């Protein structure tokens, strides 16, 4: 006799995490489902599981984490006004929570699923859901959302900022800020902060000059927003009745933020000051205060997100600018939230197995694969490419040529290793994480935003396992040998690429084009069909199944270095150019640059011999450089454009004391840091980290003495490649940019 | 260099043309070395927020000559105007 309901979970946060009495390891942890039922109405309902030390580790990927560790950090997230910004201390320690969590949840529960039906119990005995089940009637209720402001000036002293990052060089300097915060929790209470949530039914705004301070300016007003429910509630953890306050989000669903200038810290102030102003009446219990994004971290991460792992229990979307498509990324945003049950990617790799359970998978596919791929996986060393290519000075034409891709090929085999070490599993039911990454890999061609995820939680997945990496480049290894056995039926000839991309020519007349579309689809075809049939030999079965894109016909083709490979289809002009690092705004347009210079330069072919065509080259070459850096004379003063990107991994300029000035720019550096070297006084050359300071920017004349000077190294490097492959070597292209065109800048 | 590069390499690199046109009054920055380099900090002082580097006789011709050779980006103010005090500069 167990009561039965029709909803869908629009989210589920984490409440509350405490050690039962009697109890040494395992700790119970309390989830808050924001269940809507048709038509939008939303009751809250909650769940409780149980987390033993066992899990804790294996999520983890070491034992150093404890139970006692994990309730503590829950407990001192209890309150936000005391120490807010719990995750800062060991973000791995909450992303291991969470996703222990969520797989509990999965496993005692039942297979839950964000915005999808499902038939939901609860035992009034005790009060919180039984069993979830997926349901299969109901036009269910559109995930609707809210549009969400909100902007803080922190006033954040700079010199703790500069000894912070003293004791950490490379710390992205949004992790300075957040650490500040940490540090002194008392500066998130005097902030002029400014929330505006505009719903579909009521906007709300409030405007505050100390936080703690009643708004200088309001709108709406917080209940049209929140539905304040309280819900009694008896654990197994705890036998005496324990009342739960919980903001049921009324009207909207998730946040929609923009990515621009989004501030971890001005949500988090604006949330602490929600949690102080809800749970300061006490008789019930306080909800855990944990946020995750890349600002967490000392070195950052790529993708912008802010995770919500407690309250108030809203899933918020931070969309990059993209106004364009802005609600192609909303939308992409909810998918990634329901699919990945919204632990993307703030979870991480967990999503799809525990960090420690893939030594067992891996080992378990080395098993199943055929007895050749058995020992090719344990014979890759990086970057071996064990195939016949060609010399990377070197260069092909006029020929036809073709590049040819598989969409997604790294997924696709970690999805189908993963499946073959399937068996191998502790836990039948532990492989619905193996279920989500199916559900990216099938719906990667039709959706982009199964794309964007499986481009980053295969690459951290295979720095999760080290030991995934020697099966996934082994398998692909294997791939590449049949490309190449069956590319010589076809009159293909391997001639370079990557693995999953390969670029080749044909032997074929080079001027019939009739015939020439038939031979390049039946290469094609049976390149394809041989490598799905040595997949299915290997016992590696894919979810979608296995297609090569045509993704060019050129005639020309000429390569310098491993990555470097310029083709161009004469017949109608279209050119694709790779290998050349695209590190600012300036390195675009010396691309363009050398995607011209080598579309007239592929153009000499009349009928000369070779060492006349070397010299009508590089003097075009040399042209080139000059109408580059002619032109870049008239962009002197643009310091964004000649801006480049340096990573938290690349050595970096020092910054500047003055920078850490920046208020709420600081907060936008997440991954990249946009350096311009500029040439104050004479003689020194200083970098000016350009989004750290307020514009217009004023700064001295910018060094293109510097810039110029690696844009054009590289562009030396290609014509030197093209140079030295076309037409007889021994030349290494050179500008003399010192003597010839230094006096425009220095 | 022709086209408007020319154009562009002359008021660059050549005194702007309404700076050597008889005009009835001054107007710069005139003061003692010892003023001039206090004066030299406090433009400093409204100029670091924004981009340009600390610098913490030849020190202070050389600090002026980069003022004065730093050129104007649109319609904003120069940054030399820091120091001399006007936005027709």
């Amino acid at each position: 006799d167990i009561v039965w309901v029709e909803e869908s979970v629009s989210a589920i946060t984490l409440y509350a995490v405490w050690l039962p009495p009697r109890a040494r390891e395992y700790f119970h942890a309390l989830v808050y489902f924001v269940c809507r039922n048709a038509a939008g109405e939303g009751r809250a309902r909650f769940a409780e599981v149980s987390v033993t030390a066992t899990e804790l580790r294996d999520f983890y990927g070491s034992a150093d984490v404890s139970v006692q560790a994990v309730v503590a950090a829950a407990r001192a997230a209890t309150t936000p006004a005391a120490s807010p910004l719990e995750p800062l201390e060991n973000p791995t320690l909450w992303r291991a929570l969470y996703a222990c969590v969520l797989a509990a949840l999965e496993r005692q529960t039942g297979p839950v699923a964000l915005f999808a039906p499902l038939r939901i119990g609860s035992d009034p005995r005790t009060g919180l859901v039984v069993k979830v089940e997926r349901a299969s009637w109901g036009p269910p209720a559109a995930p609707r959302a809210a549009l969400l402001v909100a902007e803080a000036n922190i006033d954040i002293d700079p010199m703790a900022l500069a000894a912070r990052v003293a004791e950490h060089p490379d710390a992205r300097l949004a992790w300075a800020r957040l650490a500040a915060i940490r540090d002194t929790p008392q500066c998130a209470s005097a902030a002029s902060l400014t929330v505006n949530i505009t719903t579909g039914t009521a906007l709300f705004a409030r405007e505050y000059q100390t936080l703690a301070f009643p708004p200088i300016k309001k709108e709406g007003a917080f209940g049209d927003l929140v539905e304040v429910c309280e819900v009694g509630l008896r654990p197994r953890g705890h036998p005496q009745r324990v009342t739960a306050r919980v903001l049921l989000p009324r009207d909207y669903d998730y946040f929609v933020s923009a990515g621009e200038k989004f501030s971890a810290p001005a949500l988090v102030a604006l949330f602490r000051q929600w949690h102080t102003t809800v749970h300061a009446a006490p008789g019930a219990l306080a909800p855990v205060f944990a946020f995750l994004g890349p600002e967490f971290e000392v070195r950052g991460g790529p993708v912008p997100y802010f995770a919500v792992l407690g309250f108030p229990g809203w899933p918020t979307f931070t969309v990059p600018a993209t106004a364009e498509s802005a609600r192609d990324l909303v939308r992409g945003a909810a998918a990634a939230y329901a699919a990945l049950l919204g632990a993307w990617p703030a979870v991480g790799a967990r999503v799809v197995l525990p960090p420690r359970a893939w030594p067992g998978v891996a080992s378990a596919a080395a098993g199943c694969l055929l007895p050749a791929v058995r020992e090719a996986v344990a014979r890759w060393h990086p970057a071996t490419k064990i195939i016949q290519l060609l010399d990377p000075p070197a260069a092909v034409g006029p020929v036809w040529t073709a590049r040819f891709c598989f969409p997604g090929l790294r997924a696709q085999l970690l999805a189908a290793l993963a499946d073959l070490g399937g068996s191998g599993l502790a836990d039948p039911h532990g492989r619905t994480g193996l279920a989500r990454l199916d559900a990216l890999v099938v719906a990667a061609p039709s959706e982009p935003w199964a794309g964007a995820v499986l481009e980053r939680l295969v690459p951290d997945t295979c720095n999760a396992c080290p030991a995934l990496r020697q099966l996934l480049g082994g398998v692909m290894a294997a791939v590449c040998l049949q490309i190449e056995e069956t590319a010589s039926s076809v009159k293909f000839a391997v001639c370079g690429g990557d693995g999953g991309a390969f670029w080749g020519v044909f032997n074929v007349d080079p001027q019939d084009a009739d015939a020439a579309s038939g031979v390049i689809e039946d290469a094609r075809r049976a390149i394809e069909t041989a490598v799905g049939a040595v997949l299915r030999a290997n016992a590696v079965r894919l979810r979608h199944p296995l297609c090569l894109a045509l993704e060019g016909v050129y005639t020309h083709a000429v390569a310098w270095s491993q990555a470097g490979v310029w083709f161009w289809n004469s017949r109608d002009n279209t050119d694709h150019l790779g290998g050349f690092p695209l590190r600012g705004p300036a390195y675009t347009t010396a691309a363009g640059v050398v995607r011209d210079t080598l579309r007239r330069v592929l153009g000499l072919t009349t009928a000369c011999v070779p060492e006349e065509d070397a010299l009508t080259a590089r003097g075009l070459m040399e042209d080139a450089c000059d109408r580059l850096i002619l032109d870049a004379f008239n962009k002197r003063l643009d310091a964004e454009y000649w801006s480049v990107r340096v990573s938290p991994f690349e050595a970096s300029d020092p910054l500047p004391p003055t920078a850490f000035r920046g208020g709420a720019l600081l907060d936008a550096e997440h991954y990249w840091r946009r350096v311009v070297r500029v040439c104050p006084g004479g003689g020194e050359s200083v970098g000016v980290p350009v989004d750290l300071y307020p514009r217009p920017l004023v700064l001295p004349p910018v060094d293109c003495a510097h810039h110029l000077r690696e844009i054009l190294r590289e562009i030396e490097l290609v014509f030197t490649g093209v140079l030295a492959g076309v037409w007889g070597e021994g030349g290494k292209f050179v500008y003399p940019f010192d003597d010839k065109m230094s006096f425009l800048f220095a | 260099l022709d086209g408007d590069t020319a154009k562009a390499y002359l008021r660059a690199r050549t005194y702007a043309p309404g700076a050597l046109t008889p005009a009835p009054a001054y107007c710069g920055a005139v003061d003692s070395a010892t003023k001039m380099m206090g004066r030299l900090a406090d433009a400093e002082k409204l100029l670091v927020p924004r981009g340009w580097p600390a610098f913490a006789t030849c020190g202070i011709v050389k600090r002026l000559l980069r003022l004065a050779a730093t050129e104007q980006q649109g319609p904003t103010p120069p940054a030399i105007a820091a120091l001399i005090r006007n936005a027709a500069v």
